[PDB]
C-alpha cells in the first residue's frame, strides 16, 4: 500500500516556511502555563473538525501499513510526521516516542538519526529521564560517525556537566568534528568567498522586552539585523538604497530575494549614470554606495547565474574614480578589487596596494588579514608583517576560516598553547560555523511564527544539548517566564521546572548572566532558599544589580541567614552605589528597614 | 484668602492629583517585574512630573494648616504683604536653583521650598509683632504669660533655624570630598538662614527695647536714635559674616549681588551715621 501513499503524499507539501514566502510580496504568542489535558483535549479537537477528509484516508491507509506489514519506511514517515508537525498534523509526544521505538527494534541500531532522536528524548525526559542509556545511545550515535552526536559529547566532556570534568577528549572530538567541516568546503568557496547562509543564532525573548525586565538586563541585547532604516529626489536615494540593502541582507521576519535588488540596481544605475554631476551635497555618498553594493553582488554573483568579472571590474574603477572625488568610504571595493586581481588576474602589487590601503578600514572583517597572512606564506620576502600576528588580528576580528587556520598554527608551534584555549577555539569555531551543525533554527522559527509551539520547544531544546547557549536560554524561557508582580505563578508540572532549571544553569555558567537570576528567583518560588543564596551570590559577583537587591531582601527576611539587618543596609549601599538611576529604590528601602527597626524598637 | 469657588476649584485640583497619581503608580505596578523596575518606571519624565506635582501639592497644604496652626488667622495686610513680596523671593530661588543643573535637582529644591517657608513664617512673624505694637493695651502689663507666648513663637523658629544650621555646617565639616559644589550649595542654605537669623536677631532686640521702655514708663532721649543704632549694627553684623564667608569659596557671582545692596545699605548707614554725629 506504500507506493500509492508515496505518490499522494508527494502532493501535500509538508511545511511552508513564512520567512521564504514574505519574500515575495508581525509577532507571535507564547503560552505561560501548561496541562497535559489542555493539549490532548486540542488534540481531540483538531482530529475532529480540522483534518480534511483526503487526509483521514491517508492517514489510516498509512496506519494501516505501518501496523500489518513492519514496512520500516512508513514507520519513519509518519514518525517525522508526528514530531516535527509536517503535512498539516499536530504534535504528539507519546505516539513518536512508540514509533521510534518500533523503528529501532526494526534497524537494530543501523539508522543514525533515530538513535540520536531516542537519546534526546531519553535525556530530556518529555515522553523520568535517565543520563545511562542517553550517554550509551550517544556514543552508538558517534560510532556510525554523527556529527551533533560526537558535537554535544565534546559539550559534556568540556563543561563537565553529567560526567566529570576533560579536556583531551573534547579537544579530540573538536579536531575531528573541526577536520570533516573543513573537508565539506570547496577550494573556492574557502578561498574566494564565504557563502552568505543567514543566522538565525539570536536567542528568543528579545524582540519582546527581555529577561528580568528592560534597562535592567546586564548582557546587551542580541538582535543584529532586523529591518535597518535611518524630499523629491532627495529622499528618493535614500528609498532605494535602503530598499536594496534590506532587501539583500534578509530579515527575521523576511529573509532575503537577490534578482530584485539586482533589476533594481541595475535600472537606477543605468538611468542616474549620465548626470550624476548635479548630486554633489549628498546624493553622490549613497550613490557610490549603491555602486559599491552593486559591484560586490555582481563580483559574488548572487542573484544572478554567474559572475561578471570584467563589467564588475570596469563599474568598480568608475565608482573608485567618483569616490577619489568628495573623499567617501572605499572599503569594499577596495576589498573586492584587491580579491579579484589576485586570483583571476595574477597582478599581485596591486592587490598588496589595495589591502594596504583597505587594512585600516573599518568595512573590512577578516579578509584582508587573512590574505595577507596566506600570501606572505606562500612569498616571505615581501616583508610584509607576520603572518603568526596576521591570524591573530583575523581570528580577533571574527573571520570564520581564520579561526581554524589559527587554531592550526597554535598547535603546531610553544606559543602557549595550553590545551584549555585549543579547545576553546575549536569549540569556538565548531559552534559559529553554524551551516553544517544548526540548521534547525530556520526550521524552529518557521513553526514559531506559524503558532505550532509545542515543536518549537523541542527543536530548542535538541540545540540546547550541542552548547548553544542561545537555543538553552530560548528553550528555558519557552518552559517559564517570569510572571508579573501580584499575580498567580505559571501552573505547569514540577519535571517542566526541574529541567528549566537546569537549562536556566548551564545556560549561565556558559557565560551569559540573566539566567542565574532567574534559576535564583524560581528555586525561590519552589521554596528551597538555601541553593538560592549561591547563585544570587555567582551574579552578585559579576556586577548584576537586580541580584544585589534581591541578595539584601532575602538577608532582611528571616529565611536562611537570620536578621542581619547590618549587612541588609550594607549591600542597600551597595545597589545605591553601582549605579545612579537605583537611587531613590534602594534610599526607600532603607527608610523601610529603618521604620521596621523603630516599630521594634517600640516593643 | 480662599475664596468659595477657589476652595471649590481646590478640591477638585486635590481629588483629580490623587486620582491621577494612584492610576500612574497602579499602571506602572501591574506592567512590571520587580520593585527595582517599577522604581526605574516611576522615574520616567511624565510620571515624574505627575508624583512631584502631588508631593508639591500635599506639601504645600501641610504648610497651610501648620500656618492656620501657629499664626490663627491671617489679617488682610500680612496677606497683601506676602502677595506683594513673594514674586521676588520665588525669582531667586527659581535663580539658585537653575544655578544648579540636573544633577543637583532633587534637595534643591526641596531647601529651597524649606527656607521659602522660613522666610513666610518670617515676614508673618515681624506683621503680627507691629500689629500686636499697634494692638497693644496698657490695661495689663507686658506680662511674661503674653510675652512669652510671642517669645515661644520667636525661639520657636530660633531653635529650628539653629537645629538645621548647625546640622549643615557638621555635614560640610565632615564631608570634605570630591563634590566641593554639594558643599558650596549647602553653605548658600547657611548665608540664607543665617541672614533669617540675624533678621531674627534685629527683631528681637526692637521687642526687648520695646519692652524695656514699657517697664520704665511704668515704672517710672529718643528711642529713634538707639533703633537706628541697632539696625546699622546688625547690617554691620550681616556685611561682616557675608563678606567672611563668600570670600573663603570665592564665588564671582553671588558675592555681587549680594554686597552691591549691602554698599548701598552702608551708603544709607553713613547718612543716618552722620544724623548720629548731629544728635551727638
Amino acid at each position: 500500500p506504500w507506493p500509492e501513499a508515496r505518490h499522494l503524499l508527494n502532493t501535500i507539501a509538508k511545511s511552508r516556511d513564512p520567512m521564504k514566502e514574505a519574500a515575495m510580496e508581525v509577532g507571535f504568542y507564547v503560552p505561560m502555563d501548561y496541562s497535559p489535558r489542555n493539549e490532548e483535549k486540542n488534540y481531540q479537537s483538531i482530529w475532529q473538525n480540522e483534518i480534511t477528509d483526503s487526509q483521514r484516508h491517508i492517514y489510516e491507509l498509512l496506519v494501516q501499513s505501518s501496523e500489518q506489514f513492519n514496512n520500516s519506511e512508513a514507520t519513519y514517515t509518519l514518525s517525522q510526521i508526528h514530531l516535527w508537525s509536517q503535512y498539516n498534523f499536530p504534535h504528539n509526544m507519546t505516539l513518536a516516542h512508540k514509533y521510534l521505538e518500533k523503528f529501532n527494534d526494526l534497524t537494530h541500531f543501523t539508522n543514525h538519526s533515530a538513535i540520536f532522536d531516542l537519546a534526546v528524548m531519553y535525556a530530556t525526559g518529555g515522553c523520568p529521564q535517565d543520563s545511562a542509556k542517553a550517554l550509551l545511545y550517544y556514543q552508538r550515535a558517534a560510532q556510525l560517525g554523527n556529527l551533533k552526536a560526537k558535537q554535544v559529547l565534546a559539550y559534556k566532556y568540556y563543561s563537565g556537566f553529567n560526567v566529570p570534568r576533560n579536556f583531551h577528549k573534547s579537544l579530540v572530538l573538536y579536531r575531528d568534528i573541526a577536520e570533516q567541516l573543513r573537508k565539506s568546503y570547496s577550494r573556492d568557496e574557502w578561498d574566494i568567498v564565504f557563502p552568505y547562509w543567514e543566522s538565525y543564532n539570536v536567542r528568543i525573548s528579545d524582540f519582546e522586552s527581555g529577561l528580568l525586565g528592560k534597562g535592567l538586563n546586564s548582557v546587551p541585547s542580541s538582535t543584529v539585523r532586523k529591518r535597518t532604516t535611518r524630499d523629491a529626489s532627495e529622499r528618493r536615494i535614500i528609498r532605494i538604497y535602503y530598499a536594496a540593502l534590506n532587501d539583500y541582507k534578509g530579515t527575521y521576519s523576511q529573509s532575503r530575494n537577490c534578482e530584485r535588488a539586482k533589476n533594481l540596481l541595475e535600472l537606477t544605475y543605468k538611468e542616474f549614470q549620465p548626470h550624476v554631476d548635479n548630486l554633489d551635497p549628498l546624493q553622490v555618498f549613497y550613490y557610490v554606495r549603491c555602486l559599491q553594493l552593486l559591484g560586490h553582488m555582481y563580483f559574488t554573483g548572487e542573484g544572478s547565474s554567474k559572475p561578471n568579472i570584467h563589467m564588475a571590474e570596469e563599474i568598480l574603477t568608475t565608482s573608485l574614480e567618483i569616490s577619489r572625488r568628495a573623499q567617501g568610504p572605499i572599503g569594499r571595493a577596495c576589498i573586492d578589487l584587491g580579491l579579484i586581481n589576485q586570483y583571476i588576474t595574477n597582478n599581485i602589487s596591486q592587490a598588496i596596494s589595495y589591502y594596504m590601503k583597505a587594512m585600516k578600514t573599518q568595512a573590512n572583517n577578516g579578509i584582508v588579514e587573512f590574505q595577507l597572512s596566506k600570501l606572505a606564506t606562500s612569498f616571505p620576502e615581501e616583508k610584509i608583517g607576520d603572518p603568526f600576528n596576521l591570524m591573530e588580528t583575523a581570528y580577533l576580528n571574527g573571520f570564520i576560516p581564520a579561526i581554524y587556520e589559527f587554531a592550526v598554527m597554535i598547535e603546531s608551534g610553544n606559543s602557549k598553547s595550553s590545551v584549555e584555549n585549543t579547545a576553546y577555539l575549536f569549540k569556538t569555531f565548531v559552534d559559529k560555523n553554524e551551516a553544517i551543525m544548526a540548521p534547525k533554527l530556520r526550521t524552529a522559527f518557521a513553526a514559531l511564527i506559524n503558532d505550532r509551539s509545542e515543536v518549537a520547544l523541542w527543536a530548542y531544546s535538541q540545540l540546547a544539548e550541542q552548547g548553544y547557549e542561545t537555543a538553552q536560554v530560548s528553550a528555558a524561557y519557552l518552559m517559564y517566564q517570569l510572571p508579573y508582580e501580584f499575580e498567580d505563578p505559571p501552573r505547569t508540572t514540577d519535571q517542566r521546572k526541574t529541567l528549566a532549571i537546569s537549562y536556566y544553569t548551564r545556560a549561565f555558567k556558559q557565560g551569559n548572566i540573566d539566567a542565574g537570576v532567574v534559576a535564583g528567583d524560581i528555586y525561590f518560588q519552589m521554596q528551597n532558599y538555601s541553593k538560592a543564596m549561591a547563585l544570587y551570590q555567582g551574579a552578585a559577583l559579576k556586577y548584576s544589580i537586580q541580584a544585589i537587591w534581591n541578595l539584601g531582601y532575602m538577608h532582611e527576611h528571616g529565611l536562611g541567614v537570620n536578621r542581619d539587618f547590618h549587612l541588609a543596609k550594607r549591600y542597600y549601599d551597595q545597589v545605591s552605589e553601582h549605579d545612579h538611576r537605583f537611587y531613590l529604590a534602594s534610599k526607600l528601602s532603607v527608610l523601610k528597614l529603618h521604620l521596621k527597626s523603630w516599630l521594634t524598637w517600640i516593643t | 484668602m480662599v475664596p468659595e469657588n477657589r476652595r471649590k476649584q481646590l478640591a477638585i485640583f486635590v481629588v483629580v492629583t490623587y486620582l491621577l497619581t494612584f492610576y500612574c503608580v497602579y499602571s506602572a505596578t501591574k506592567t512590571s517585574v520587580s520593585f527595582l523596575q517599577v522604581t526605574l518606571k516611576l522615574n520616567e519624565g511624565f510620571n515624574l512630573m505627575v508624583l512631584s506635582i502631588f508631593i508639591l501639592l500635599n506639601s504645600t497644604l501641610l504648610w497651610q494648616l501648620l500656618t492656620k496652626l501657629l499664626f490663627g488667622e491671617l489679617r488682610l495686610i500680612e496677606h497683601e504683604h506676602i502677595f506683594e513680596r513673594l514674586p521676588f523671593t520665588i525669582i531667586n530661588t527659581l535663580f539658585m536653583s537653575s544655578l544648579f543643573h540636573e544633577r543637583y535637582f532633587f534637595t534643591v529644591a526641596f531647601f529651597g521650598l524649606l527656607l521659602l517657608y522660613l522666610k513666610v513664617f518670617h515676614w508673618i512673624l515681624k506683621d503680627r509683632l507691629e500689629a500686636l505694637l499697634q494692638s497693644i493695651n496698657d490695661s495689663t502689663t507686658m506680662k511674661t504669660l503674653i510675652f512669652s507666648r510671642f517669645s515661644f513663637n520667636l525661639v520657636l523658629l530660633a531653635v529650628v533655624d539653629y537645629q538645621i544650621i548647625t546640622r549643615c555646617i557638621s555635614s560640610i565639616y565632615t564631608n570634605q570630598k570630591s563634590d566641593i559644589e554639594s558643599t558650596s550649595l549647602y553653605l548658600i542654605q547657611v548665608m540664607e538662614f543665617t541672614m533669617l537669623l540675624i533678621d531674627l536677631l534685629n527683631l528681637f532686640l526692637q521687642t526687648c527695647l520695646n519692652f524695656w521702655e514699657f517697664y520704665r514708663s511704668q515704672q517710672s532721649e529718643g528711642k529713634f536714635m538707639y533703633e537706628k543704632a541697632i539696625d546699622v549694627f546688625t547690617r554691620f553684623l550681616k556685611t561682616a559674616l557675608h563678606l567672611s564667608m563668600l570670600i573663603p569659596f570665592r564665588m564671582p557671582m553671588m558675592l555681587l549681588k549680594d554686597v552691591v545692596w549691602d554698599i548701598l545699605a552702608l551708603y544709607q548707614s553713613g547718612t543716618s551715621l552722620w544724623k548720629i554725629w548731629r544728635n551727638n
